[PDB]
């Protein structure tokens, strides 16, 4: 959890996120995830904001990004195999 | 005596095979279910019924008892198995206790069966989701949704199948006491929810309804067409 | 390695069963316990661990009968199943023959039982090691049972994580054993546990369990404040 | 944990049952069979893959079996699995008759066999029955009925349908030129003949390459009769005459 | 072949505010043969519970051993001793387990309840029980219980104080009733063993009795 | 007696290429009568009938079991059951549960489907298949039926004569049986006809 | 043994004697013939005391399991059907049960009679035991649906008093319980000698 | 690896631990034990407004003196709850007394590794049995491994780590049940994915006295107003 | 013991049964209902050994209802009667035989009314009129004397009545209340009980 929160912070350092971040909530919401998953979550939050034509990415955008990158793409994940490997 | 662990945890704590069962569900025709004041409506997408196919033998809506009905979404064979087992259990309940089953009771039984199959040896999960709509002896509409993993919840409006997400968001919006005051209005809501995903209405739609403790009644295609026509009238009036 | 370590029925090319080795590793990862015997007594001393500091330390000393107790290290559920087996066997022996079950035979029964799920496909070794401290007509007894189903009759022994330091201490002080009072025996066990402990930590009432059996003394488990008298006399490293 | 298991009854990354669908496509490779409903009776035609010259004719049928007094079925897929399934169908029908003292309804028998099919697709490690059935029957509830059941354990009631080789083309043709509240047995036989022609274009529908079975009602009894070579030849000749007439009309118009 | 033989034996239980008396005649007959004059029928189940078993001696022995095994099992499972009420319920279930081949044994559990006062439970061979103030089982039940009703229960007496029975008075009554039982009944004699359960512990006293 | 519980009387005989099977019609339990139209001659084919007699419950149970087995047989073998094969099947069915039997005594009467040769046989409750050329009787009043059949039947005889003989024999036998009768159903099986008749009887 | 029960528009009143007799000898005068299945159900004892107690205890267990499993109380008819099924399972093996199951449910006061041979039957005035006939007589001549609470108390008490007076195997106390919507309450347990003196 | 009963080279059943991974995916339940009783507050993850919140049953009544808060997979939870209820009722029937919380927890846990090739996989549910017995209020935590331990305050679920850190920061042995509920709701609100609205949480209490009681909407609203 | 009677007509299958349940020398129920509604147009009257009647009747009832729910059909009277006979015959020579005597009345759209008799030994008998019990001995004589196939509804009701007064006059058991029903095209209709206070 701490590592995922730190990775979220690292990847959202330079973003245009809004006031309240709750990256700890994001980290607990996306467990057993990789830094690649986390960077994709941050990127998808940014793209949701861009698609909405906003200049600020919000917690709702980040939750949508988590739903897209962690849940919807859960079937393409490599961790379930490469953790055994 | 196969005795093989079919469903097991993945390294990240997921039951991938019940997840695959849920995918089998999501690739099934949409089934919408709503409950109103004194009526529970249950529509389903006919999903390309051929001119040569007897529509009686396609039964995505089945009555488990006089006060409980079940809309299906998934693999039809598992549909039949679960429906038959639920009917047997409902008759057994009528035996043991001299009361008709409760929708909650039957939903709990279906969920228990699904869990047994998800963690029994040599048995793959029931790749189906079910919408149990009915009335209890006290005369209260009830709607439950059961997933392949044995999780069952009580809802005000579901849509399970291909257009599950879109229909669920549509129902989340424009679903209110004013919209469910009357039986006709509830049927309108269900038909609009179905139309939101089924490209052509009327043909690709099958409605069943249950009034308060009277019976299950399947709306005929002419009635469905009439409802769709007046829905179109209301839409064009708005626009 | 990878193809010879999935089943207990697969022999490695080196004549080894990696699943048995892995169960033994589970026992090693289990917490530390030291059993040790004297002329007329047998003492198990277990260093309980707290999963969370709000959580009570997991108990490790279990009754098996009026003359037998076990200190468990490894999978707690398997430990409990073996404990049930020993309890049932002791009750059966006391039912058929109005006598306590000899420990030398109880351990043999455990060995046979734990070996049975080691030849068969799809079954696993009991991931738990036991220090069985008992007393019978032939004096006290300390036994060490392991998931391989091989059991040793030990003058003194230590199992669990960092148990090798306790093993060294017991090797040093076997001579002192067998000729010391019960208090000195318990002190030796506590010293072995302290040796296993890291230099930062030390024994305390919340941390230590002490099972004691011997002549004219049914197996008694001391934990919490009941352990304080044995720690009072204990000195500092 | 077996290395040889092959995991027959598992799901796939997508909820798609590989063994069941491999059985489906085995059905597709198998010989063609089709059935047509009609107000006066039901019929069932079937291509024959036993057209070898040294092959004797000892039974009354090879693709078509009788389940009880007023019900027959036709099998596509694997012959041995089909034989066991037909034996089980007969057992189910006769058990229902012993229990209720009346013939088993067609939908009930189809549901029972499909329950067995689903049991094989969900339980155990045994491969599914790579057999698709076309049932034609009569009962006092809905009269003449036609059902089609697949290896997955799914059955549907049809007015006209086809399984096996080129079944998609056959069903498309039937959809194009099948009339719902019409088409008595005469026109149903003609339609089956033309469908079999355009489904087995490779061969010009020799009377020995197909088998037709007709179920009808007479004086309260149900009669299931396999059309003789004479009648099949008459039907083929009539279709050839009609096709030649249609071609002549089209050419004359052009 | 009859699987039951009535070995004789009289047991008695007297409850109290702080004590429970369980007496039994050491005699153990075989119809007309005395066999052992020792081997009483009182068994010390726990520090606060004694059980008297009369009737067929093989069933008595097996049932007592089953009780002890179940008590040890409960102690191991629940890390706690077994109360008198729990023992009574468990033994009722045990007796009813063999409903269709009953333990031909009358049981009387005398002990201390969780509150610390006397408690007596009387069983039948099939497993029907009820808490009682006193009860006699075995061959001389009819010859003992009415006198307990007269004295301990203060029944059929008018203008009589209902003073609670003391330990000494109860022991005197048990001894007197058992002298009378040995005097009249033939299955009672040899000696009398009395187990007194009290907060301090359990005391055993043996008293001589008619040998014939 | 177990057979006397419900009575019953069924027999059969043969002539020129034609057989007859006759049975009583009554279901009464003990003395009391219940119905006078109880069926106990079941058709196991086009020209093959079985006349189970005895306890009514066993009569219907054996008829239904036999029809189940015979339908399985005829569907698995595109063919009509031969009378001898039916006799073997019924013997196997009865003997399959010696230790607790069906308390019925079948009598099979039919014509060979190919050569149309008359056939008659009877089995006991245990499955003793006896095939004769003159008679078969079963149920109560087997003794009166034997007497009448022996003292009234002429060999090598024609359909009408056979119907008259079997009718007279059954009528007199049931009339002297009492515990059976109250209507006699007679089936005459020929090469090309089945003639069923419901002759008179003392309804008492 | 004598016990009775009846519904009287305010609840189900159930009364019973207290005497377990072993042949011509009475084991105790203080038997609890009306055993409390749970706060909403009273089961009466007649015939085999051990069978009644054990099986109605098992029914109490099953009813508590049912109440936990479904967040709802078990109907009196449901409990009676459960008991009937359990006893009928061991039909003809020796059980000598006789029971009235009384309670309150959504269908008003509920009273059912069951026994070893699955005689699950509803009713309004039932009596079981050796003195059942005398209890029937007195209770029938003194019973009405529109009966006051105290009148029903007196009726049950005196009917069982007459049952003890006539039947020899049906003496002891007059244990009386009232089953109302709130549950049940033991109204009184007075001896028979004092009742005789009162009368 | 292949098989449900294979040990890892480090000493690891692979299936108990994949079950632990599954637990880390569930809602956050927090149980506290105090001298005045045991509190159980569990997040109730409502995914849509159309889901009847009252139908999410994560706090259940094992008996009148024991409740259970489940996290992980609710259907496996339900199976274990049914087993626990049956065991408690069996113990009452046999002994005419109440299961101790320790006894019922161990009876349930002895069913946790009974799988092989019966159950085919471990139960992916973590349970908090909060009850009151002879020795006062006791809270026991059980995990798919079958190892049960009684904790002064435990937090299972997705937010287990942060919830238990906060439980350390706040909890003290000499606290009242009211303040235990207060702190549990504060922690649950802090780790909540959405706003705490009194319809998306279940709260229950077992006291040395009144039976296991599930707080109604009114009491939940009062406490939530207080926070 | 108890009594059942059934009179079939051209289009109705009227039935009646006693309303007395007794143990020993005393009757403890005066309104006992011995009618089991198998379906909308099938009624079952069960008598015999205590408990066995209820168990078997309820099992048959729920199996018939399960058939209805599974198929959408409704078992015909003949099919239901044959199912009941098969079940009773299978249970006959088993460890748990049902000692139940049955009257399965019913109405079929095609076949019409149907009355069946069957004793504890599974033996069907389709009859125009039937009766079970020691009172059957007295009542069947009147039924056979006064019954005609073309008997009307009112005439059949009156025949059943006078039959019940004869049962009161002769039969010793106290049978004052009889429950009466008719299964016809419009389902099952409950008539006023034929009481003799």
């Amino acid at each position: 959890l701490e590592g995922r929160t730190h990775i979220f912070k690292i990847h959202a350092r330079s973003m245009s996120v809004e006031r309240d971040i709750r990256f700890e909530l994001l980290a607990r919401l996306c467990p057993n995830s990789t830094g690649a998953e986390i960077r994709s979550v941050c990127t998808e939050a940014g793209m949701f904001a861009i698609r909405a034509r906003r200049k600020i990415a919000t917690e709702k955008d980040f939750l949508e990004a988590v739903n897209k990158v962690i849940k919807s793409y859960a079937k393409f994940s490599a961790t379930p195999r490469y953790m055994t490997y | 005596s196969y005795d093989r662990a079919i469903t097991v945890f993945s390294p990240d704590g997921h039951l991938f095979q019940v997840e695959y069962a849920q995918e089998a569900v999501k690739k099934g025709s949409t089934a919408v279910g709503v409950r109103g004041r004194d009526i529970v409506v249950l529509g389903v997408e006919k999903k390309s019924v051929a001119k040569l196919q007897d529509e009686r033998t396609v039964r995505k809506i089945c009555a488990l008892d006089d006060n409980v009905c079940m809309a299906f979404a998934g693999l039809t064979a598992d549909a039949r198995i679960v429906i038959n087992r639920a009917r047997v259990e409902c008759q057994s309940h009528r035996l043991t206790v001299e009361d008709p089953v409760t929708v909650e009771y039957i939903t709990r039984y279906i969920a228990s069966l699904k869990q047994r199959y998800t963690q029994s040896n040599g048995r793959r999960p029931f790749g189906i989701s079910a919408l149990i709509v009915g009335f209890d002896f006290d005369g209260t509409p009830r709607l439950y949704q059961t997933d392949p993993s044995g999780t069952y919840h009580a809802w005000k409006a579901n849509a399970i199948g291909r257009g599950a997400k879109s229909v669920r968001e549509f129902l989340e919006k424009n679903y209110t006491d004013e919209a469910i005051e009357t039986d006709d209005l509830t049927i309108k809501l269900v038909i609009k929810a179905l139309l939101e995903v089924v490209q052509s209405g009327g043909k690709n739609i099958e409605l069943a309804v249950m009034r308060r403790d009277q019976s299950l009644k399947i709306l005929n295609p002419e009635e469905i067409e009439k409802y769709v026509a007046e829905i179109e009238k209301e839409k064009e009036e708005n626009e | 390695r990878n193809q010879y370590d999935n089943d207990v029925t697969v022999w490695s090319p080196q004549g080894r069963i990696h699943q048995i080795e892995y169960a033994m590793e589970a026992v090693k990862q289990g917490s530390a316990t030291v059993g040790l015997k004297s002329k007329t007594h047998a003492v198990l001393v277990a260093l309980k661990r707290a999963q969370s500091e709000l959580a009570a330390h997991q108990k490790k000393i279990l009754h098996v009968d009026n003359h037998i107790g076990i200190s468990i290290a490894g999978l707690t559920a398997d430990a409990r199943l073996l404990c049930n087996f020993m309890r049932q066997e002791c009750l059966d022996s006391r039912f058929v023959f109005d006598r306590p079950l000899p420990v030398s035979r109880l351990v043999s029964l455990i060995g046979s039982k734990t070996q049975i799920p080691t030849q068969r496909y799809g079954r696993r070794p009991y991931g738990v090691g036991l220090l069985i401290a008992g007393y019978d007509d032939m004096g006290p007894h300390i036994f060490q049972t392991c998931p391989s189903a091989n059991y040793f009759d030990c003058r003194a022994m230590s199992i669990g994580a960092r148990s090798q330091s306790a093993r060294t201490y017991l090797e040093r002080h076997m001579s002192e054993f067998m000729e010391c009072n019960l208090n000195e025996l318990v002190k030796h066990g506590l010293r072995a546990l302290r040796e296993t402990l890291p230099a930062e930590q030390d024994l305390t009432t919340k941390n230590v369990s002490i099972g004691i059996v011997g002549k004219d003394l049914e197996f008694t488990i001391y934990d919490d404040d009941d352990v304080s008298p044995f720690l009072e006399g204990l000195e500092e490293r | 944990s077996r290395r040889y298991d092959s995991r027959t009854t598992i799901f796939s990354p997508e909820g798609r049952l590989y063994q069941v669908e491999y059985a489906m496509e085995a059905i597709g490779h198998a010989g063609t069979c089709l059935g047509i409903l009609a107000n006066d009776g039901v019929l069932l035609a079937a291509e024959r893959r036993n057209i070898h010259k040294l092959l004797d004719e000892v039974f009354f049928s090879e693709k078509i079996y009788k389940l009880n007094e007023d019900m027959a079925c036709s099998v596509a897929g694997i012959t041995s699995d089909a034989n066991v399934l037909t034996n089980e169908l007969r057992l189910i029908a006769q058990r229902y008759l012993l229990q209720y003292q009346e013939p088993i309804p067609c939908e009930q028998l189809v549901t029972a066999l499909c329950d067995i099919k689903q049991a094989y697709t969900q339980f155990g490690g045994k491969r599914p029955f790579g057999v698709s059935l076309l049932y034609i029957g009569w009962d006092k509830h809905y009269g003449f009925q036609l059902y089609q059941s697949d290896p997955s354990g799914n059955y549907g009631g049809w007015k006209a349908t086809c399984i096996g080789n080129n079944s998609a083309a056959a069903v498309s043709m039937l959809k194009q030129d099948y009339k719902e509240g019409e088409m008595t047995l005469k026109s149903a036989l003609a339609l089956a003949i033309k469908v079999l022609n355009k489904t087995m274009d490779v061969s010009k529908l020799s009377a020995e390459k197909v088998e037709i079975a007709t179920l009808t009602r007479e004086n309260g009894k149900t009669v299931i009769r396999v059309l003789k070579q004479k009648e099949v030849e008459q039907l083929i000749k009539k279709h050839e005459e009609e096709e030649a007439k249609a071609e002549r009309e089209k050419k004359e118009k052009e | 072949f009859s699987p039951y033989v009535f070995n004789g034996g009289t047991i008695l239980a007297i409850a109290g505010e702080d004590f429970a008396i369980v007496a039994s005649d050491t005699r153990l007959s075989e119809g007309f043969s005395i066999h052992t004059r020792d081997s009483p029928k009182c068994y010390k189940l726990t520090d606060k519970t004694v059980i008297g078993c009369s009737g067929f001696h093989g069933d008595c022995l097996t049932l007592t051993k089953i009780i002890e095994a179940r008590l040890k099992m409960y102690k191991h499972s629940n890390n706690k001793a077994m109360t008198t009420g729990a023992i009574a319920a468990m033994l009722s279930t045990i007796l009813y387990s063999r409903r269709f081949f009953p333990y031909y044994v009358y049981n009387i559990i005398g002990g201390l309840d969780e509150e610390g006062k006397g408690a007596v439970y009387s069983f039948d061979p099939v497993g029907s029980y009820q808490r009682d103030s006193f009860k006699a089982g075995g061959s001389a039940s009819a010859m003992l219980q009415p006198l307990l009703d007269n004295q301990v229960g203060f029944k059929n007496m008018q203008n009589v104080e209902h003073v609670p029975l003391s330990l000494d008075r109860a022991m005197r009554l048990v001894k007197d009733v058992f002298i009378s039982a040995a005097e009249r009944d033939v299955y009672t004699g040899d000696a009398l063993r009395i187990c007194i359960v009290t907060k301090e512990g359990i005391r055993e006293e043996t008293v001589s009795l008619r040998k014939d | 007696s177990i057979m006397s519980y419900n009575g019953g009387a069924v027999m059969a005989m043969k002539g020129k290429n034609c057989v007859a099977i006759a049975a009583d019609r009554r279901f009464g339990i003990q003395a009391q009568m219940v119905t006078t139209d109880f069926q106990k001659i079941f058709p196991m084919g086009d020209r093959l009938y079985i006349g189970l007699a005895g306890l009514a419950t066993d009569v219907q149970t054996v008829a239904q079991r036999l029809k189940f087995r015979l339908n399985l047989y005829e569907l698995k073998e595109g063919r009509q059951i031969k009378p001898y094969t039916l006799m073997s099947m019924v013997a196997n069915l009865l003997y399959e549960k010696r230790f607790g039997p069906y308390y019925t005594e079948p009598v099979i009467a039919g014509l060979d489907p190919k050569t149309f040769k008359p056939f008659i046989c009877s089995l006991d409750l245990i499955g003793c298949p006896m095939v004769t050329d003159d008679f078969v009787v079963s149920g109560t009043c087997a003794e009166q039926m034997y007497g009448m059949c022996e003292s009234l039947w002429e060999p090598n005889m024609d359909p009408d004569h056979l119907f008259e003989t079997i009718s007279q024999a059954m009528l007199n036998a049931v009339d002297r049986d009492a515990v059976s009768g109250m209507g006699v159903i007679v089936h005459i099986i020929e090469k090309d006809k089945i003639t069923t008749r419901t002759l008179k009887a003392r309804m008492d | 043994t004598t016990t009775l029960a009846f519904k009287f528009r305010h609840g189900v009143i159930v009364a019973a004697d207290s005497r377990a007799t072993a042949g011509a000898y009475i084991a105790s005068q203080t038997v609890k013939k009306v055993i409390e299945i749970n706060p909403y159900l009273l089961g009466t004892m007649a015939g085999g005391a051990a069978d009644c107690s054990f099986w109605e205890r098992l029914l109490a267990r099953q009813c508590r399991i049912y109440e936990l499993r479904n967040k709802e109380r078990i109907s009196v008819a449901a409990a009676s059907k459960l008991l009937a099924n359990m006893v009928y399972q061991y039909k003809g093996m020796g059980l000598s049960m006789g029971t009235m199951i009384c309670g309150w449910d959504k269908r008003g006061p509920g009273l059912y009679y069951v026994d070893s041979e699955g005689n699950r039957i509803s009713g309004a005035t039932f009596s079981v035991g050796s003195g059942s006939v005398y209890a029937y007589g007195v209770m029938d001549r003194g019973y009405s649906y529109d009966l006051e609470v105290e009148q029903a108390y007196d009726l049950a008490r005196r009917a069982i008093y007459q049952a003890t007076y006539r039947d020899a195997y049906s003496g002891g106390a007059v244990n009386l319980y009232h089953v109302r919507e709130d549950g049940w309450i033991r109204v009184s347990s007075d001896n028979v000698a004092d009742l005789h003196e009162k009368y | 690896d292949r098989g449900v009963n294979t040990f890892s080279p480090e000493g690891r059943l692979f299936q108990v631990e994949y079950a632990i991974e599954a637990i880390k995916l569930g809602s956050t339940a927090i149980g506290i034990q105090t001298s005045e009783g045991v509190c159980l507050a569990v997040e109730k993850r409502i995914t849509s407004p159309l889901m009847e919140p009252s139908s999410i049953e994560k706090i259940v009544e094992i008996d009148a003196h024991i409740g259970c808060a489940m996290s992980g997979l609710i259907a496996d939870a339900k199976t274990l709850i049914d087993k626990a209820r049956v065991e408690t009722q069996n113990h009452w029937f046999t002994y005419n007394e109440t299961m101790t919380v320790e006894s019922v927890t161990q009876a349930v846990s002895n069913l946790a590794l009974q799988f092989g090739e019966a159950m085919s996989r471990p139960f992916g549910v973590a349970l908090l049995f909060g009850g009151v017995d002879e020795k006062g209020p006791q809270l026991f935590h059980m995990d798919p491994s079958g190892t049960f331990v009684q904790c002064d305050a435990r937090a299972i679920g997705s937010a287990s780590e942060g919830a238990q850190s906060s439980l350390q920061e706040v909890y003290h042995k000499s606290m009242t049940l009211k303040e235990a509920i207060k702190s549990s709701l504060i922690i649950l609100k802090q780790v909540m994915e959405e706003k705490l609205n009194a319809t998306n949480i279940e709260l229950a209490t077992v006291q040395p006295g009144q039976n296991f009681h599930m707080f109604t909407k009114e009491e939940l609203e009062e406490v939530i107003k207080d926070i | 013991m108890e009594y059942l009677i059934g009179i079939q007509g051209p289009d109705y299958v009227l039935v009646a049964s006693d309303r007395v349940a007794a143990s020993n020398i005393v009757q403890m129920k005066d309104d006992h209902d011995k009618m089991f509604k198998m379906s909308e147009k099938i009624l079952l009257l069960c008598v015999g050994e205590a408990g066995d009647t209820v168990q078997f009747a309820e099992y048959i009832q729920k199996n018939v209802q399960l058939y209805k729910m599974r198929n959408g059909y409704e078992l015909s009277p003949t099919a239901a009667a044959n199912f009941t006979r098969r079940n009773l015959a299978d249970c006959l020579r088993s460890r748990t035989p049902y000692h139940v005597n049955l009257l399965l009345a019913g109405y079929d759209e095609h076949e019409g009314p149907a009355l069946y008799y069957m004793d504890y030994l599974a033996a069907l008998a389709k009859a125009p009129f039937a009766a079970h019990g020691y009172g059957a001995f007295l009542t069947l004589s009147i039924l056979d004397r006064y019954y005609t196939p073309t008997i009307s509804r009112e005439r059949a009701v009156e025949l059943l009545r006078k039959c019940l007064e004869e049962l009161q006059k002769r039969f010793i058991l106290n049978l004052p209340t009889f429950s009466v029903r008719i299964i016809d095209k419009n389902g099952i209709h409950d008539l006023d009980n034929i009481s003799f206070p």
